[PDB]
């Protein structure tokens, strides 16, 4: 590797991040274009700035377009890019897109669990509780253990929404995951059972 | 006999394990179907025991 | 091992160890031969080259 | 602590039992005449009996253990219908696997053949 | 290819242990499966006698009956299981006159000395395989010469604080007026120091169910303390309550190759100073060692985590081997850097490589200062150890502790170096 | 099915030849006898998931 070769990457990537952090994917498209003109092949982190530019503005279609271009070039995407993709999908509640990306990470042999937590949290954050149940349970049946906060957050939201059927199933998964339901978890379940009319 | 074993006669064992013997005959292709096996059991072939 | 032109001491030790066939001799190891009573390290060397000629 | 000789190699005190253990000389012997017992135990099937208890030793509730065994046995037969009908039993295969999971060695499903069976039509009459 | 034609007939520092060592336990229903005990200049150790093919669940490695152990409750009242102290014995008054939370080691030392005096107790035989006062690596036995060389005012102050506490406890409870049955336990002050050193360096706290009772016991399990420490253990300790057997079980689905050492984590996550204070040893690959740092400069740890294939939450930081391919550099040492280094992160904000490059050298500009603070270098200390041929083992550990800390600073200097250049790609 | 239970015993041979959820006939017969005495014996399964009460037909 030439000494000035890394300098050219530094100069290019010192500027791409500015466009990446200023939320303008259009400007980033030329930076990689002149980077192709520069002669050196694109890198996984080169698309990272392109991906986040779409993610910051909320270009879910643009984020996928940047992803396949990274795939089209033929290098493994960075996990940070993958994590940003599922988080963007969770922000818009696109459950089908989120699970498809998570399957790619497992096919890419990455840590799906940490990204799986963020996607579930985002759906709860965006009040997509029903979709969050689908994502959380499917990961729960797999064997991965969620965080203590996620179990508390997910159960409480379901009981507030009258979703005791999903909350109880989630609570059972938590028990099998190695965490036992404390008084807090039972209190959430009782908030719904007390209204069923059967003491 | 051992403490955990019991001896069953052939005519009593075959009555109790009627279904399982038929399954074994079908599984190992000795009997094509249930009807052949039941007739074969009544024939008391050496394979049945 | 009778047909193998072994030294008389080598032959007697193998027979004492209930080793009669060439196949039985091959299935043993050099360590399995050293542990025999009247068998030494130099003997397993001369035993091998006899088999090598065959 | 660290001690080395001229050659640079490390010399350490070989920790050895200074005193004498009475039970050491009273327990290393093995009985020589249990060949017929060990063969009978394997043929009868008592070897699984010890294994069944051994699994229960690490278990918390024996009713959960049998439910887990039954659940896993049902899973085995669903995958391979045409395997657990005769000499191999679904439940015995589970027990043999669970012992092998602990790191020990057992024959698959504790199945044993009759090496001295003369002919296909000859079935071993039991001396009652 | 016949066995006769094939002629099969390193690691010289490790020799097979005395056969009596396993035999005296074997007669007491102690079984070790697929492993053997080897000893060397460092000490004992358990090494696999064969390849451990992984199974669906954890594989049993060792079994220790309860009656061979010395156990005392962590919480008052102090009840001893496999009860060895007779009712009315004066040694109980010494034990009962201890700090409920600070003197756990002292209460085990009294039992340890008491067990050696008992003729029928198993530990009077197993005590011969314990390291002597000079062989033990506990810092509690170290003098000022080793403590001064340790180069850690905080750690030295703690060690010297413990020495006063232990020595004064012996003075109070082993005066001239004690009964002979108590006096013979600790004829001199030095022996009690060794007893506390063994208790600190070999206690294994664990919640065990004995019959219908569940409690936390400061246990003294034999043959299980011999397992060395590693923050990525290949086996763990499991208590089987039905037969009161402590099972050593290898991690489920993990293969152990021939000759590989079996290790357990003494503590879940701790720094090397804690390990030196408790066990008197340090590991350069500790994923919990920290270092004070100014908060002015920080980097994007997410980029730092990914470039070394580190995933999971900070509570579960770990490195992926197959993703990195070989990556001989990455170990547990760099994982600690992911925690102790000042870092910044937003939802998805990408970092500025130039700003980080502006800061990586600035970060490394500070990193050269701590190494300059210690007069010796990392290679200077290990070179001295090879040249050294007559010194206490605590001196070597004190050398190792500062060497590991210096390398931990040296490791992160290289870690930031590779991270800085790899950020461009 | 190893008793007076027509539905289960009908296919229990065939499950063991190739390789419940309903009340037994005795209980169903018991209901009719109580049903003949102007007594309505009802078996409900209140669900533990969503508290959905369903009447098990007897
Ligand atoms: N991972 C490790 N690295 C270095 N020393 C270790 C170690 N694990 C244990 N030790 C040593 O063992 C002591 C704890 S007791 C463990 C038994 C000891 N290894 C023996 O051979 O008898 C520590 O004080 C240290 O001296």
């Amino acid at each position: 590797v030439s000494a000035l070769e890394r300098s050219l990457r530094l100069t290019f990537m010192d500027e791409l991040m500015e466009r990446a952090r200023n939320r303008d994917p259009s400007g980033v498209s030329e930076v990689i274009y002149d980077m192709i003109a520069a002669g050196l092949s694109p890198g996984p982190r080169s698309f990272h700035g392109l991906v986040v530019a779409h993610a910051l503005n909320g270009d879910e279609q643009g984020a996928m377009h940047s992803l396949r271009k990274e795939l089209g070039a033929g290098q493994r995407p960075l996990p940070e890019t993958m994590i940003a993709l599922v988080r963007l999908s969770g922000s818009k509640g696109n459950a089908q897109r989120g699970l498809e990306l998570l399957a790619a990470m497992e096919k890419l042999n990455y840590d799906i669990r940490q990204a799986w937590l963020i996607l579930v949290e985002e759906l709860v954050r965006t009040n997509h509780l029903e979709e969050a149940n689908k994502v959380f349970l499917k990961g729960a049946r797999g064997g991965m253990r969620a965080t203590d906060q996620l179990y508390d957050l997910m159960i409480e939201e379901d009981c507030k929404a009258g979703d005791h059927s999903n909350a109880l199933d989630i609570s059972y998964e938590m028990e099998a995951a190695g965490r036992f339901a404390t008084t807090f978890h039972f209190n959430c379940l009782l908030s719904v059972q007390a209204t069923c009319g059967i003491p | 006999l051992s403490l955990h074993r019991c001896g069953l006669p052939r005519e009593i064992a075959i009555e109790l394990f009627q279904t399982f013997v038929i399954r074994g005959l079908i599984r190992q292709h000795l009997a094509s179907n249930i009807g052949v096996a039941k007739s074969q059991i009544r024939e008391k072939k050496p394979i049945v025991w | 091992i009778d047909q193998l032109e072994l030294p008389p001491r080598i032959y007697n030790c193998l027979k004492k160890s209930n080793i009669h066939t060439l196949l039985d001799l091959l299935n043993n190891s050099q360590e399995d031969l050293i542990k025999m009573e009247h068998f030494h390290i130099e003997d397993v060397k001369k035993l091998l080259d006899i088999l090598e000629k065959k | 602590g660290i001690q080395r000789d001229d050659n640079g190699r490390r010399i350490w005190r070989r920790r050895t039992l200074t005193k004498k253990d009475d039970m050491l000389r009273y327990k290393l012997q093995r009985v020589p005449f249990v060949e017929e017992q060990v063969r009978k135990i394997k043929e009868v099937g008592k070897v699984m009996t010890m294994d069944i208890e051994r699994l229960l030793l690490s278990e918390d509730n024996r009713f959960e253990f049998v439910n887990s065994v039954a659940a896993e046995a049902t899973e085995y037969v669903e995958k391979n219908r045409d395997e657990y009908g005769g000499t191999k039993k679904a439940i015995f295969h589970v027990l043999s696997n669970r012992v092998n999971d602990l790191g020990f060695d057992r024959p698959e499903a504790y199945a044993e053949s009759d090496p001295y069976k003369p002919g296909p039509g000859y079935l071993k009459e039991y001396y009652t | 290819p016949f066995p006769l034609f094939q002629s099969p007939a390193s690691s010289s520092e490790l020799e097979s242990a005395d056969p009596d060592f396993y035999k005296i336990g074997y007669v007491r229903r102690v079984r070790a499966y697929g492993v053997e005990f080897k000893e060397g200049p460092d000490g004992f150790g358990i090494y696999a006698s064969k390849d451990i093919e992984p199974r669906r669940r954890a594989r049993v490695i060792m079994e220790i009956p309860h009656e061979l152990m010395i156990t005392i409750r962590q919480k008052h009242p102090w009840m001893f299981f496999p009860d060895i102290v007779p009712i009315g014995h004066p040694i109980f008054d010494i034990i009962n006159s201890t700090d409920p939370e600070r003197d756990w080691d002292l209460r085990l030392a009294c039992l340890l000395l008491f067990s050696f005096d008992r003729e029928d107790h198993f530990w009077r035989l197993y005590g011969d395989f314990l390291p002597a006062a000079d062989e033990c690596s506990s810092l509690l036995l170290a003098t000022e010469e080793d403590l001064a060389e340790l180069q850690d005012p905080q750690l030295v102050s703690t060690i010297r604080q413990q020495q006063k506490r232990v020595l004064e406890f012996w003075e109070k409870n082993w005066h001239s007026g004690v009964p002979l049955k108590i006096k013979r336990l600790a004829e001199d002050a030095e022996r009690f120091i060794w007893a506390v050193s063994i208790a600190q360096t070999r206690c294994i706290s664990m919640k065990t169910r004995i019959g219908a009772l569940v409690q936390d016991l400061n246990m003294m399990i034999p043959y299980a303390d011999m397992l060395n420490h590693s923050f990525e253990p290949n086996c763990f300790l499991h208590w089987r309550p039905k037969d009161r057997i402590l099972e050593v079980m290898s991690n489920a689905g993990q293969a152990i190759k021939k000759g590989e050492e079996m290790t357990i984590n003494y503590m879940p996550g701790q720094k090397n100073n804690m390990l030196m204070e408790r066990y008197g040893f340090s590991t350069p690959v500790n994923p919990w060692d920290a270092i004070p740092f100014s908060g002015d400069s920080r980097i994007h740890l997410n980029s730092f985590l990914s470039v070394f294939n580190i995933f999971g939450l900070p509570e579960e930081y770990y490195h992926d081997s197959e993703l990195s391919g070989d990556d001989s550099f990455v170990d547990g040492a760099v994982i600690a850097a992911a925690r102790t280094l000042p870092t910044w992160s937003d939802i998805d904000l990408p970092p500025i490589p130039s700003a980080e490059r502006k800061a990586v050298k600035e970060l490394q500009d500070e990193c050269r200062k701590m190494l300059a603070e210690y007069p010796t270098t990392s290679e200077q200390d290990q070179k001295l150890l090879d040249s050294l041929s007559e010194a206490r083992t605590t001196f070597a550990t004190a050398v190792k502790y500062r060497m590991h800390r210096k390398m931990f600073i040296g490791k992160i200097i290289k870690a930031l170096d590779i991270y800085q250049e790899r950020l461009l790609f | 099915y190893k008793s007076d239970h027509i539905r289960a015993r009908q296919e229990v041979l065939g499950t063991t030849i190739i390789g419940p959820e309903d009340a037994p006939e005795s209980f169903r017969l018991l209901v009719r006898e109580l049903r003949s005495l102007a007594l309505e014996l009802n078996h409900f399964l209140v669900s533990e998931k969503n508290f959905q009460i369903n009447r098990k037909e007897v």
